[PDB]
């Protein structure tokens, strides 16, 4: 298991940030983080490649479409 | 007299020779609870021994309670199995003896 | 005498257990040597000390 | 901040950073019976958090019990808070603030006053000995307090190392254990969602002297990382419970193959740790390097020459690692608390979730009112400064922010028992070392500098300016009632305000402590039990007033009851020689003082369901039952206070204008009492008549009250008096042989042995007896001396029982240094105690009359 | 110089059983509760006597509760006398019942009974259910057997093929609960002096229906064992001079291997 994927999975129950395949970018709470980087999150705001936005209350996310994570700075240290 | 003695001890809490022997008068434990003078020696498990006396007169003396209790719980075959260690100990304790025997009674 | 006196044992004079006795006094010899060097050192000596 | 800290695994940094997110906050209070494990199980968890602090090799590192006198007792006396940051068995950190508790049963003020702060309770049982007094007490505390609960089984070692006992009968004695702990949550709670059982996650097991926690999900985990291909939950929920394992098929069934399989537990689980230890203590010398090299496990040449012990401890560390089992069930079975808020506050906060307060609060955020609730005072090793030891329900509290404190008699209207403060310094407590911090925000606990003056026991520090409809917490609730009473003087009586400082401290560190002066002028404290009032003393004599202090021998409160309706109905009038009351007194229906004390009733009810009850339970007339004024000294005390009027009568408006006086003096009456100035129990006060004088100035205050009490005395003096003694519930583990002797020191001493079994799975019997309280002094040494110590014996406070002589009998005569006979121990100990609180001689049923 | 040793667990077991009559079979210090040096301490520092216990000196000068005046505190008229306080009481809670509790020691409270199932009969399996155990009075969301789930090829438990018990795990077992030295399995060589045989003989109580002179015995030993241990200061740092290599190095001795007997009648005459 890699070190990477260990600090996710600290971040669940933080607010992330999450980048897709195609640059839509999911801001919400990190409900559950699997192994593959499979994503599941909540109260979400979703931010189209057009720069519109909206409100989704629960989402997830298939890990080998997921381009990035932002994760807070809480776990840097 | 133990109620008087009580009572008394109540009260009195409240209100050159070369003597190679201790003297009796220097004894304590001289009580007057049964508690206190019968103190209920520790039978342990009936499997442990205090060191020193002999084992043969501490399993003759002991309370008999844990050898009754074994019998009312033990199984036939644990039982049978007790029973063949306990011959196989007398065995072995006259085979000592027969050994260790005095002058009077050997041939 | 009396852990050893019991049973089939009887009262007699064959329990020979001495480690205890011989501790007792080899523990008062300890203290003892030291006054008895120094009275036979000023006794054996060239002169003598006293008062 | 930026003090010194020792050297930890995880940073202080990251701990404030967690501190902010309540979601991965647990509050959790250690609870079980004497000498479970608590302490060490801590002490460990502290090692593996801290790679520098360590346990002595034959000597056990504790890092709680840090006064002296628990170091030299052996027993913890008080409970110890530690905050740390533990990681999960998946490798999520979190943050736990886990707060010890002591397992003696006379010190059960500290577990309360744990519970009322904490979210969650793991409970400790021993693996050899069982369910006890102390866990069966728990368990109904915690159900009842309405905490989420889990199961740790520890010392699961002596199953294999003193007992010996065959892997299955070891199995079998755990699943007994847990169907004990699973009967008595149901007994003590309606609800069934909290059952209690391993494949659950709701039960673990432990050896902590070993250092081994685990588990199903942890050590299925264990067989994963061995191997790679197992999804180890699955694997866990397997393995306990009746579940064989077929190995031609590699598959589970309900049914037993071959009638000699053994269960999945007892095949992986059990076994193998059987092995280990078996291996580690016969064999260290033949076979043990290869069953190490087989486990994986490699240990070097210095460590492999240590002793048995030591060697056992090492190589147990070594294969299992963290507790991470614990983690487990702690993360998944005990709310956030961002989701256990609503219920702490509908239980606690007086002013009811409801208010608008309460959803502030239920929400809990860190940006609202700041609503902080202590319940402990800790105190300086100096012994001159206290500070408050908390949680925090909303907002922040903030290093030098000015507060207002609230005492337990505040009120919305009377808004005297307030007083504004101010915060110096802020620490998140571990046991032996306090980091400073600049702020705390809501959901976590906290100690407090400066705000310890205004408070004596409990207190709600909320801010200045704001929350106006601010209402304090509910005072503590305690497990047991406070009995056993002592007299304190100093010895040398120029050094009298030395001994005041020292009473009001011990008063602030002990939570149930009553201290107190009498109408001679003896200053009273009351306490548990012997033991605890041996450290009080102790504490006392030695950390708070540095004087020489006498303490008059131990006795207890009795209280005074009647056992048959007055002779004549009784009546007085107000020195206005207006305002006439007639009152009856009769005794209550069994089981209703139980009631009112239980809180199966309360007067808060709306009339109609209290009316409701009253008719269906105890068979009386609605017309009665609707006609309840008050419950004794307290709002839930036993003596019932009952208006007989009839509407053809009085005024029913003209009695209601005095209904709130004559309440107030049948409870004075009732607090204090007649026959020796002590409560009044089980007794039903009936006014028959109340003719109430017409106006205002006429009624009410310093005429009444006077009045009232006076009739309440001598309505209760004409029906047949007599008092009752405190009950002590005992519990010996005795060996099988000293049942017989159990029984003749309970008997010296007018005990009554109710039970006596065996504890399966052990050698030992428990006998379960009732003692008298007065009699109970010296018992457990009297016993421990007699059997040679191989009996012990825990007492605890039961019911209350009349004393068997007649206590208004002047025919009697009593010398001063005699143990009495029974047929008047009524008259002794009521002569007796009215000559220490300093009353008259004695009473006659005619003192408080108005005729003479 | 026959300085440290370490033995191997089978020897340790068999010099164990051989020293079995010495020993008490004890394994618990419940045994001597308010029987050991502190309670000891305390009883002597309060001028009191454990009824089987040693007597000393009033180490202050005993309060005569003949002089104090009869305050309001003491009066005897308010006193509720039920049982009478006996000296045991006041050794186990010192603060709670004494005035004046000064060098006071405070006496470890109970420890969990060790509930060891010695093995009489050694053929039975090391972990067996003995009689001595009571019986356990026999009476679950598990998943469905339908389920799929299998185990892989490769797993089976840890250490099925180690047996679970051997030979000598009953030996170790009783190890862990043998008496001082006998727990041990390394350590350091003592003097013959230094070991006393019977001091755990005479720390234990009197044997029950015993003259009274061995009980006066029993009582002054645990007296001086008590002053002793009481008395004891730590040594003061010497220099290390040895008398017997000081004479070696000097020209008037030399060495040489005697039967001791020899010796001793040598150093009977060189005495008189
Ligand atoms: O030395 P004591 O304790 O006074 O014992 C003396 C006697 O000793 P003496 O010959 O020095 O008077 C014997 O003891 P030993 O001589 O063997 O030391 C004898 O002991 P045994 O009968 O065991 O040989 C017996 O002691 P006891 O009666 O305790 O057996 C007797 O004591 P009495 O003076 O009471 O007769
Ligand atoms: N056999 C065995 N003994 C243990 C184990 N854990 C603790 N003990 C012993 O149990 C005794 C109780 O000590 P603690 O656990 O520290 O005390 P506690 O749990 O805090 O209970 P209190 O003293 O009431 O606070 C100690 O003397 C330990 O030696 C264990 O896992 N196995
Ligand atoms: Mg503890």
């Amino acid at each position: 298991i890699g070190v990477p994927i260990k600090v996710l999975h600290e971040a669940e129950g933080h607010i992330v940030t999450c980048e897709t395949n195609t640059g839509e970018v999911y801001r919400g709470k990190l409900i559950e983080a699997e192994d593959n980087m499979n994503c599941q999150m909540s109260n979400i705001t979703v931010t189209y490649r057009d720069g519109r936005v909206a409100q989704l209350e629960q989402v997830y996310i298939r890990g080998s479409k997921i381009r990035f994570l932002i994760l807070p700075d809480m776990l840097k240290n | 007299k133990d109620k008087s003695k009580e009572l008394h001890a109540i009260k009195e809490r409240y209100l050159r020779k070369f003597v190679f022997e201790w003297d009796a008068s220097e004894d304590t434990s001289i009580d007057y609870n049964p508690l206190y003078k019968e103190r209920h020696q520790v039978q342990l498990l009936g499997r442990g021994f205090i060191a020193g006396i002999d084992l043969k007169q501490q399993k003759r003396e002991q309370s008999r309670f844990y050898g009754d209790l074994m019998e009312k719980r033990r199984t036939l075959e644990e039982k049978e199995q007790e029973e063949a260690r306990l011959r196989k100990l007398r065995k072995k304790e006259a085979k000592q003896r027969w050994d260790d025997r005095h002058w009077s009674q050997k041939k | 005498y009396y852990r050893f006196n019991t049973g089939p044992v009887g009262k007699g004079p064959g329990c020979g257990f001495w480690a205890a006795g011989w501790r007792v006094w080899l523990f008062f010899m300890r203290g003892i040597t030291p006054l008895l060097e120094r009275w036979l050192g000023n006794l054996l000596a060239r002169q003598f000390e006293g008062r | 901040m930026e003090q010194t800290l020792p050297v930890t695994v995880y940073e202080m940094d990251f701990l404030a950073d967690l501190m902010d997110n309540s979601e991965l906050i647990r509050n959790v209070t250690l609870c079980g019976h004497l000498h479970h494990g608590k302490t060490c199980f801590v002490d460990c968890l502290i090692e593996q958090t801290h790679p520098e602090i360590r346990k002595r090799y034959d000597q056990d590192l504790c890092y709680t019990d840090i006064l002296f006198t628990e170091q030299e007792r052996g027993v913890g006396i008080k409970s110890t808070p530690v905050t740390v940051v533990l990681p999960d068995t998946k490798g999520k950190s979190y943050l736990f603030n886990i707060m010890d508790t002591p397992g003696h049963v006379n010190f059960s003020d500290e577990v309360t006053a744990g519970l009322r702060i904490s979210d969650g309770v793991v409970l400790f049982i021993d693996a050899a000995e069982g369910v006890m007094l102390n866990t069966e007490r728990l368990i109904k505390h915690a159900v009842q307090e309405r905490l989420a609960v889990t199961v740790c089984i520890n010392k699961i070692d002596r199953l294999i190392l003193e007992l010996k006992l065959p892997p299955t009968d070891a199995y079998y004695k755990l699943r007994h254990i847990v169907d004990e702990v699973n009967g008595l949550i149901s007994m003590y709670s309606t609800d069934e969602n909290l059952i209690l059982s391993p494949l659950l996650g709701n039960v673990c097991f432990s050896s902590s002297q070993y250092s081994i926690c685990f588990t199903l999900g942890s050590f299925a985990k264990i067989y994963a990382d061995t191997f790679g291909d197992i999804n180890y939950q699955e694997f866990a929920k397997r393995l306990w419970g009746d579940i064989y394992f077929n190995p031609k098929t590699r598959k589970f069934t309900k049914k037993a193959p071959t009638s000699s399989s053994q269960r999945s537990f007892v095949e992986f689980i059990l076994e193998p740790l059987y092995k280990i230890l078996a291996q580690v203590v016969g064999d260290v010398d033949t076979s043990l390097p290869r069953t190490l090299d087989e486990l994986g496990i490699h240990l070097t040449k210095e460590e492999l020459k240590l002793n048995i012990r030591p060697l056992l401890r090492l190589v147990c560390k070594k294969f299992f690692g963290e507790f991470t089992g614990f983690v487990d069930m702690c993360v998944q079975h005990i709310p956030s608390p961002k989701v256990g808020a609503k219920p702490k506050i509908e239980h606690t906060y007086t002013g009811g979730v409801d208010s608008d307060l309460g959803e502030a609060m239920s929400d809990c955020d860190p940006d609202g009112p700041l609503m902080c609730h202590t319940t402990k005072m800790y105190s300086t090793d100096d012994g001159v400064q206290f500070h408050a030891f908390g949680r925090v329900l909303s907002g922040t509290i903030h290093a030098g922010q000015p507060v207002k404190v609230l005492g337990e008699n505040y009120t919305l209207e009377d808004e005297e028992d307030s007083q504004i403060c101010t915060v110096g310094r802020l620490w998140i407590s571990v046991a032996r070392y306090h980091i400073e911090v600049n702020r705390v925000p809501a959901g976590n606990w906290v100690l407090i500098e400066g705000v310890d003056q205004p408070i004596v026991k409990t207190a709600t520090i909320t801010e200045p300016r704001g929350n106006e409809e601010a209402q304090i917490f509910r005072p503590l609730k305690f497990n047991t009632t406070s009995v056993i009473k002592i007299a304190v003087e100093p010895v040398n009586p120029s050094e009298l305000p030395k001994m005041l400082d020292g009473l009001r401290k011990v008063n602030k560190s002990y939570p149930s402590l009553t201290t107190k002066v009498e109408e001679s002028g003896e200053h009273v404290i009351l306490g548990t039990g012997e033991l605890y009032l041996d450290c009080v003393m102790h504490d006392l004599r030695k950390m708070y007033s540095e004087i020489d202090i006498k303490v008059a021998d131990p006795v207890v409160t009795f209280c005074e009851t009647v056992v048959e309706t007055s002779s004549l109905k009784c009546f007085a009038e107000t020195p206005n020689k207006k305002n006439k009351i007639t009152m009856i007194a009769e005794p209550l229906e069994k089981g209703l003082a139980e009631d009112i004390e239980n809180e199966v009733v309360q007067i808060t009810w709306n009339r109609k369901k209290l009316g409701e009850f009253f008719q269906t339970k105890y068979d009386w007339d609605l017309l009665a039952a609707r006609s309840i004024w008050a419950f004794g000294p307290d709002a839930t005390g036993p003596n019932i206070l009952v208006d007989d009027t009839l509407p053809s009568e009085v005024d029913k408006a003209l009695l209601g204008s005095v209904k709130d006086s004559i309440v107030q003096g049948f409870q004075w009456g009732t607090r204090e009492g007649p026959l020796c100035d002590e409560l009044i129990r089980n007794v039903k006060f009936k006014i028959l008549d109340a003719v109430v004088a017409q106006e205002p100035l006429h009624r009410g205050g310093g005429q009444i009250i006077p009045t009232a009490r006076r009739v309440v005395y001598s309505a209760f003096l004409m029906a047949t008096p007599r008092l009752m003694e405190p009950y002590y519930f005992v519990e010996v583990q005795a060996p099988a042989d000293c049942v017989s002797a159990v029984y003749t020191v309970l008997a010296r001493r007018r005990g009554h042995v109710t039970q006596d079994a065996p504890i399966p799975g052990s050698p030992l019997y428990t006998i379960k007896a009732f003692i008298p309280a007065i009699d109970s002094f010296g018992f457990e040494t009297d016993l421990r001396t007699h059997t040679q110590g191989q009996a012990f014996s825990l007492s605890v406070f039961h019911h209350w029982q009349i004393v068997p002589g007649d206590p208004l009998d002047k025919s009697i005569v009593i010398r001063p240094l005699e143990p009495q006979p029974a047929p008047h121990l009524a008259r002794e100990f009521m002569i007796k105690t009215r000559r220490r609180k300093g009353l008259s001689e004695d009473v006659s049923i005619s003192k408080f009359f108005d005729d003479p | 110089t026959y300085q440290r040793w370490q033995f191997t667990l089978p020897m340790m077991s068999t010099l164990y059983r051989l020293a079995n009559q010495l020993l008490t079979d004890l394994v618990d210090d419940n045994y001597f509760y308010l029987f050991d040096l502190k309670a000891f301490f305390t009883s002597k520092a309060l001028n009191m006597a454990i009824p089987g216990g040693p007597k000393f000196e009033p180490l202050v000068r005993d309060i005569n509760l003949q002089d104090e005046d009869w305050n309001e505190f003491n009066d005897i008229n308010k006193i509720i006398i039920r049982q009478p306080i006996r000296t045991e009481y006041k050794i186990a809670f010192p603060y709670l019942y004494n005035n004046l509790p000064h060098h006071v020691h405070l006496t470890w409270y109970h420890t969990p009974n060790v509930v060891f199932i010695k093995t009489e009969d050694p053929d039975l399996p090391a972990f067996y259910f003995d009689p001595l155990i009571n019986p356990i009075s026999h009476r679950e969301p598990l998943p469905d057997d339908d389920e799929e789930f299998e185990l892989p090829e490769f797993v089976e438990p840890f250490l099925k093929d180690t047996p679970l018990y051997t030979d000598n795990t009953a030996n170790g077992i009783a190890l862990l609960w043998a008496p001082r030295p006998f727990n041990l399995r390394s350590g350091r060589t003592r003097r013959a002096l230094d070991i006393p045989l019977v001091k755990n003989w005479y720390r234990e109580h009197c044997p029950a229906g015993q003259p009274v002179k061995v009980r006066v015995s029993y009582q002054k030993l645990l007296k001086y064992y008590v002053l002793n241990a009481l008395k004891h200061r730590p040594p003061k740092a010497q220099k290390k001079r040895y008398l017997f290599r000081s004479f070696k190095a000097t020209k008037f001795f030399q060495s040489t291997k005697l039967d001791w007997v020899e010796v001793g009648l040598q150093v009977c005459r060189q005495g008189y």
